[PDB]
């Protein structure tokens, strides 16, 4: 690193990094900084940076509040096939590594601080209202060129600042219910009041500690289910260590065996039912999960998934890649990355120790490999996903690029953009978030503009039920413990495909591979794709799962 | 506020003042800041112009009008324990 000199405070100004293989370093971070001057003054930036170059493009600031915050905020990323190399001291070059689509935010805060206006960088404005205690009590989103339409009608909070009721835009209500004494949640009660209907009404039984041991859901079983109406509970066995032992709960009968490939849903015309499952997890003395056994008499599914754990690192796999606890570190880089995600499938790491991508099919030296390929920003943040598909009459490419509160999703087949969909969120996933699909090109022909969806959280963020701006059903899915899809149903399968946070609110991507943040998820293993960095685990195994407890996210304050 | 020898006006780096008043004894009872954001001046109104008059009780206090010209405007009953 490359700080400034004794006559300056000695702020950060560059990182360079060079690999084995290189002569030289490359710059791939760096930052310009804010003075003293009166423009600075009125921006309120002195001494702030204000162009950060990193290694998924730039990053300008332009204005922050009286409170410290951002208030304008613009970017740009860089070009495909350009790497951060941001050499010499000329803006006029780094300016040619890049996209000239620049997006900017913007916003509007009180004098606490509090969100009050976002504009993001197609328009679009989210605004916030507050009550007299300073929580949220209500939201509206304004598309461009459109009306303010009411997300959130109403919010009431208990006396832990715990929401207790939520009325949607939709005109579906839900309501908390916390156990007085523990001041947890107990239950989840989501009806309609157009026609009193209760679409899910869960319960929580809980040991001493606080682990779920028993989920019930009163609801009863909606239009995917044929000839059912009653669910049993979710079940589960914990030992002494609070590892996960065992778990019931429902699952699509043709779900089949669990693996990385999506199923497809159920929709109302199939006629499909749902079966009884209990499921079984083995660990080592590690706290390594070695062996999940499935049983669903009804259709005799007695899937096992073998997992092979190394003899002298907490690594392991799957069966699939080795039998063998001498050769499981093989198939792992220096860095505890995982080289291979399922046999073919080539992961490459970048300097980071981020995914940089996934081998999706692997082909000829004529047809290009099939794969998927990231950016991320300079804080780790996953800015760009890329799809890409190399059959030569269905090369299609679906291009994501995430702004703050903004996701778009740009896909082209193998000559031109066949759609154009703005994903406008308000609220946290995994916080009854509602999506909004917008669309300037390739509208499908029996879906409406401007798309409301509304998503019914369970207790750990997971998407259980995601309904229309009417309180109809979109869709329905249920979860293994550990992230894999049990039951996946929806009304039409054009709308069940734009379904993208699934599991304790987190995307999941094409690869059925779980992104959090700075790590990514196997669900058909139970482990973390790569090791943690050391320090931000307290425990020794660093691709345990949350505590072999996936039921129950005990991580106050978010640790 | 040299009856204390504590600060009570501070400048920012920025165009920002952040102000505040002591009372007898110096204790914080009003917070004001104010200055620009996009070239021009917002915040609150600077104590010159927008004058105040902290409330007296604490009961009173509880029963202002939404038009006040502060940020965390401190009543103190260090007394309420005794009989009146």
């Amino acid at each position: 690193r490359q700080y400034e000199t004794s006559s300056l405070p000695g702020r950060l100004l560059s990182v360079a990094e060079q690999t084995p293989e290189e002569k030289t370093s490359r710059i791939t971070e760096r930052l310009i900084w804010a003075g003293n001057t009166e423009a600075e003054k009125d921006h309120n930036l002195a001494g702030q940076c204000v162009r950060h170059y990193d290694t998924a493009g730039v990053t300008r600031l332009e204005s922050l509040s009286l409170t410290g915050t951002v208030l304008s905020q613009s970017s740009q990323l860089l070009i495909d096939t350009q790497e951060a190399n941001w050499t010499g001291d000329n803006e006029t070059v780094w300016q040619n590594m890049l996209a000239d689509d620049i997006y900017t935010t913007l916003s509007t805060f009180d004098a606490t601080g509090a969100l009050l206006t976002q504009t993001d960088a197609k328009g679009n404005i989210q605004r916030l209202a507050y009550d007299v205690a300073g929580q949220l009590n209500g939201s509206w989103l304004t598309l461009k060129g459109q009306t303010e339409q009411v997300i959130i009608k109403s919010l009431t909070y208990s006396a832990a600042g715990q929401k207790l009721r939520e009325e949607h835009g939709n005109d579906v209500i839900t309501e908390y219910s916390y156990e007085p004494e523990t001041q947890r949640l107990i239950g989840i009660k989501t009806r309609r009041p157009s026609d009193t209907k209760v679409l899910q009404d869960l319960r929580y039984e809980y040991d001493p500690v606080g682990n779920v041991i028993s989920i019930r859901n009163d609801a009863e079983a909606t239009r995917f289910w044929h000839n059912q109406k009653v669910m049993p509970e979710n079940t589960y066995t914990y030992d002494s260590l609070y590892q996960l032992i065992s778990a019931t709960g429902r699952e699509m009968a043709n779900i089949g065996q669990q693996s990385h490939q999506f199923p497809s849903p159920a929709l109302p015309s199939d006629n499909n039912t749902y079966t009884n499952y209990t499921r079984t997890y083995t660990y080592d003395r590690g706290g390594n999960l070695t062996k999940i056994q499935h049983s669903s008499p009804a259709t005799q599914n007695n899937y096992t998934t073998n997992i092979t754990v190394s003899n002298r690192s907490n690594r392991a796999v799957l069966s699939t890649l080795t039998e063998d606890p001498a050769q499981v570190d093989a198939l792992f880089d220096a860095g505890g990355h995982q080289n291979t995600l399922i046999s073919g499938q080539n992961l490459n790491w970048n300097t980071r120790g981020e995914l940089q991508q996934v081998t999706l099919v692997k082909r000829d030296k004529g047809a290009n490999d099939d794969r998927e390929w990231y950016r991320y920003s300079g804080d780790g943040r996953r800015m760009l996903k890329i799809n890409e598909q190399q059959a030569s009459n269905n090369a299609q490419t679906q291009r994501v690029t995430y702004l703050p509160n903004l996701e778009l999703r740009l896909t082209q087949n193998s000559t031109a953009t066949t759609e154009d969909l703005q994903v406008i969120t308000v609220g946290e996933a995994g916080r009854a978030q509602v999506r909004v699909l917008h669309w300037e090109s390739g509208k499908p022909e029996d879906i409406d503009n401007n798309q409301l969806r509304y998503s019914y959280d369970n207790l750990i963020g997971s998407s259980q039920l995601e309904l229309d701006s009417e309180g109809q059903i979109i869709s329905e899915e249920e979860y293994y413990p550990y992230g894999g899809t049990a039951l996946w149903a929806a009304r039409n399968q054009t709308e069940a495909s734009y379904k993208t946070i699934r599991y304790s609110g987190k995307e999941r991507d094409a690869t059925g591979l779980y992104y959090y943040g700075y790590r990514y998820y196997q669900p058909w293993i139970g482990r973390w794709l790569s090791s943690d960095p050391a320090g931000t685990i307290d425990g020794l195994n660093l691709y345990r799962m949350v505590r072999n407890n996936p039921v129950t996210l005990l991580d106050p304050d978010g640790l | 506020d040299w009856r204390f020898l504590t600060p009570v006006q501070l400048t920012d780096i920025n165009d920002n003042q952040h102000l505040i008043t002591l009372d007898a004894l110096g204790r914080p009872i009003t917070l004001r800041f104010w200055g620009t954001e996009n070239g021009k001046m917002t915040g609150y109104s600077s104590p010159e112009k927008a004058s105040f008059s902290p409330p007296s009780d604490v009961n009173a206090a509880i029963e202002l009008k939404k038009p006040l010209p502060v940020a965390q405007c401190q009543v103190y009953a260090p007394e309420s324990w005794m009989p009146v």
